[PDB]
């Protein structure tokens, strides 16, 4: 049939509780890493201590600080796609949905302290996009939520990690099974931006776009839905990102090969295949809908079959 | 969906069977499809589909073409309809199987890639009651074909700045490409100058002062000696241009340049060959039939 | 500017009428014959 | 209905090395063609054998390529079964026992990697005269970093006249202590070769077509242009080609557990489907 995967995590970004099955569910390395990572990637004339002050004053005020390091065996391991969605709502150009999504998620969670989580995971994608560590190489797809069970600061996520989506039983309030869903600030469609408009297969990409300069870092994600293949999605959007493209290549005997645009230096987007719709043609509803008291418009897939081989490509 | 997507293509009921027994002499061969639905139209895998601008394409344009496309495999051919079966979208597809359209066997293991036809004139299958082409493209495996297409790229940019042979298994085959324009051969050119470009880095001036290093130990080894002469441009740097003493890299104690000019080529060499042609979507991979295939056998693979 | 430029064209331009056809036929035109009624499953939105 | 490979392991076996093989529970094999009755003969190195001597690395990563892999699950005291991976869907639980120097989080894409570390994998069947080397299994992200630094480290050494690597919290060193590098320098040399030549071509066929590139400002005319010589061009994308669709190396398994422990220590085993 499917696939189910399991994993125990801390419940600092992310909160089963307030998240609705079919909500995607992302997953984080082990932040230990990104100090060698930056110091051997960082360029020259540039120090990656900007990088170590981000994490460390982001991680000196999300939880228990300590055990984050080297000996940790529980970890802030998953995060929620609206989270890190809303921690950059300043950059989504649908203002007023991403607008109403922060200040929802700014108010269902703890209540105390997360403005201050938002700004430090805000600042530590900004800095990490600054010293040449991208975040698409640390941060994956998990699943979408299926069920769960939490307790004290932690706890217990199963989600949907391969195969068709409403072939998972869960013992759900309304009915056995469930349905995908994305916050309605995310979701950009290639299609009908480059209008082909065409029914048929259309897969779900998960694209990053970068925006590096001097001290204006930038970073955002959405949720690409086109017909176009893994191999010339690349090409589309490089199409309608032109000034991003420009300013960023711009703007990032004795040969000499000093201060030439590098692939660090010109790179703007990534992203990753997750899944596909083999319908015959896509119905999607935004519906605006509540997290516990507050109203926020989402998009609501159907018949979407799980990906996976979880490869990112590249565009510089 | 659990099953292979299967396609159902419809024939008009004013086909001669002398075309639907033709057509039963190509069950396995490949075809593709310009969106992908469920109840497609034979309109939709003939040449009339294959057009840009008003007129048949060129080898550069069907070769982005099949990469802008899908593919099917033609399983089994009926009265009613035509059945296909898509690749590289839903993963279960047991069983499966291919015919080998070409003038080269087909070794165990290897991957599979499809060109269009350009060796001789092509197996083209002409409906006349309704009036329409059919042309499959070819089964050209991955090592073999990336010869084709740097010998073609090279053809095209000639052309547009002012050999057709090719040995495989010592047999050789002609190469008839055509370009009968000239945009999409600078379409082309503009990504291989750029996927050129940003190969070279920091540490290439490292790299360049081992050239001599390089040509010591071609008078050492035997097989440098095969890799040497075949590179025409580091027989005569080496021997014709020299590097000064580099001088210290910024921050020398924290960077490190080598790291960066040798991992940002493995990244944008993997896709280069995929973007000036196609990637790689079938393997051969015969269970319990014959050891290697020959030009027109039935194969049995799997997907990429 | 309004100078004519000693040449002249005959414009073309085709319109594409919504009509109502009126369709008369004899008795007994054409036989109609009818195969048999077959079955398929396919998977679907999760069921068949 | 999952494909069954078996492999009759012979007599005059030493109890010592059954004893080894016993252990060998989740390692992973390679044929060179999928049958149900294998010989002892096919798994061997022996097998590879490119040209003449012991296959290189570069020789093995292009064998990794070409091969059908196979896990070997439960193994008997008369025979050895193994499912093929790639295809058939194994019912069982089909579980790894990774052989790898870092850990193994929850969740990721596993590829393979000749041993391009401090080889240890080999186990020495002497009695019958062949011997085994299984492949390591490292997770996709660390895939592109490990083979660079490899690959930097030699080619710095050649360049005569804390190198550490890190995942999920541990850092794992490349510098080997004895600076009598030999051996493995040397299983490794038509790497850096192929690959050093191959950029250092693309170099200076780069530089021999516009002469406007660096003389008219490597900032003000190299970034403003961003925004026989014919049968040379050939003859680096023909080669350059090669080596990218080499070092691919696609995912081939998927480590999920299921209420069981978070991390693979080198050396547990775990569950993992395929992809």
């Amino acid at each position: 049939t499917t696939q189910l995967i399991q994993q125990v995590s801390l419940t600092d970004f992310f909160r089963p509780d307030i998240e609705h099955a079919g909500s995607i569910v992302l997953i984080l390395r082990h932040p230990s890493d990104m100090i060698g990572e930056a110091n051997t990637l960082t360029q020259a004339g540039r120090d990656p201590d900007v990088l170590l002050e981000g994490l460390r004053n982001l991680f000196n005020a999300c939880t228990a600080p300590w055990t984050v390091g080297e000996g940790g065996g529980l970890r802030a391991y998953v995060t929620s796609l609206s989270f890190i969605a809303a921690c950059r709502a300043e950059e989504y150009t649908d203002k007023q949905a991403a607008d109403a999504n922060r200040t929802a998620i700014v108010s269902a969670y703890g209540c105390s302290r997360m403005e201050t989580r938002l700004i430090r995971f805000s600042e530590c994608l900004r800095a990490m996009v600054q010293c040449h560590v991208f975040p698409h190489r640390f941060i994956s797809f998990f699943g979408s939520l299926l069920e769960y069970t939490i307790q004290d600061n932690l706890c217990n996520i199963t989600a949907v990690a391969k195969g068709p989506q409403e072939a998972a039983r869960t013992d759900k309030t309304s009915t056995r099974r469930v349905t995908a869903n994305i916050p309605a600030c995310v979701f950009w469609d290639v299609d009908k931006d480059l209008h082909l408009s065409a029914d048929g297969l259309k897969h779900v990409f998960l694209v990053f776009v970068y925006t590096q300069r001097r001290q204006r870092e930038g970073v955002r994600l959405h949720l690409a839905l086109s017909q176009l293949n893994e191999q010339c999605f690349g090409r589309g959007i490089g199409f309608l990102l032109g000034r991003i493209r420009a300013e960023n290549a711009a703007w990032g005997w004795t040969g000499d090969f000093r201060g030439l645009p590098t692939q660090l230096s010109c790179m703007y987007a990534a992203y990753t295949l997750i899944g596909t719709i083999p319908s015959e043609s896509v119905r999607y509803t935004r519906r605006m809908e509540r997290f516990g008291g507050y109203n926020v418009p989402t998009i609501w897939l159907e018949g979407v079959v799980w990906g996976g081989t979880n490869t990112w490509n590249e565009c510089y | 969906m659990a099953m292979p997507f299967e396609i159902e293509v419809l024939l008009p009921g004013e086909l001669s069977p002398a075309e639907t027994s033709a057509l039963q002499k190509c069950e396995g061969k490949i075809i593709t499809f310009s969106t992908l639905r469920h109840r497609a139209s034979l309109v939709d895998i003939a040449l009339s589909s294959y057009y840009i601008n008003g007129a048949p394409p060129d080898t550069l344009s069907l070769l982005e073409a099949y990469r802008m496309r899908f593919a099917a495999v033609i399983t089994r051919v009926i009265p009613g309809k035509l059945l296909a079966h898509a690749i590289g979208v839903g993963t279960p597809t047991p069983g499966l199987f291919i015919q080998n359209t070409s003038p080269v066997d087909l070794c165990n293991g290897d991957y599979i890639c499809l060109l269009p036809p350009v060796f001789g004139s092509a197996d083209s299958i002409r409906l006349d009651s309704v009036g329409l082409e059919i042309v499959f493209p070819l089964t050209i495996p991955q090592t073999l074909m990336r010869e084709i297409i740097a010998k073609v790229v090279a053809r095209a940019v000639e052309r547009t700045a002012a050999a057709d042979v090719i040995c495989y298994n010592g047999r050789r085959y002609e190469l008839e490409t055509n370009l009968q324009h000239r945009d999409g051969s600078d379409a082309a050119i503009r990504t291989l100058v750029l996927n050129l470009m940003f190969s070279i880095n920091e540490g290439c001036l490292l790299l360049l002062a081992l050239i001599p290093t390089l040509l010591v130990q071609g008078a050492h080894d035997g097989y440098v000696n095969l890799l040497i002469q075949t590179a025409n441009c580091v027989r005569e740097t080496g021997q014709l241009i020299n590097i000064p003493p580099m001088p210290r890299i910024q921050d020398g104690h924290r960077r490190f340049p080598i790291y960066e000019t040798i991992s940002s080529w493995i990244s944008t060499s993997s896709r280069l060959g995929d973007t000036l042609g196609t990637r790689a979507i079938l393997r051969v991979c015969v269970f319990d039939g014959p050891s290697t295939v020959h030009p027109g056998d039935r194969t049995a693979v799997i997907q990429v | 500017t309004g100078f004519h430029p000693g040449i002249a064209f005959t414009v073309v331009r085709q319109d594409r009428f919504a009509t109502e056809q009126l369709l008369y036929a004899e008795r007994a035109s054409e036989s109609y014959f009818v195969g048999q009624i077959q079955v398929h499953h396919h998977d679907a939105i999760g069921g068949v």
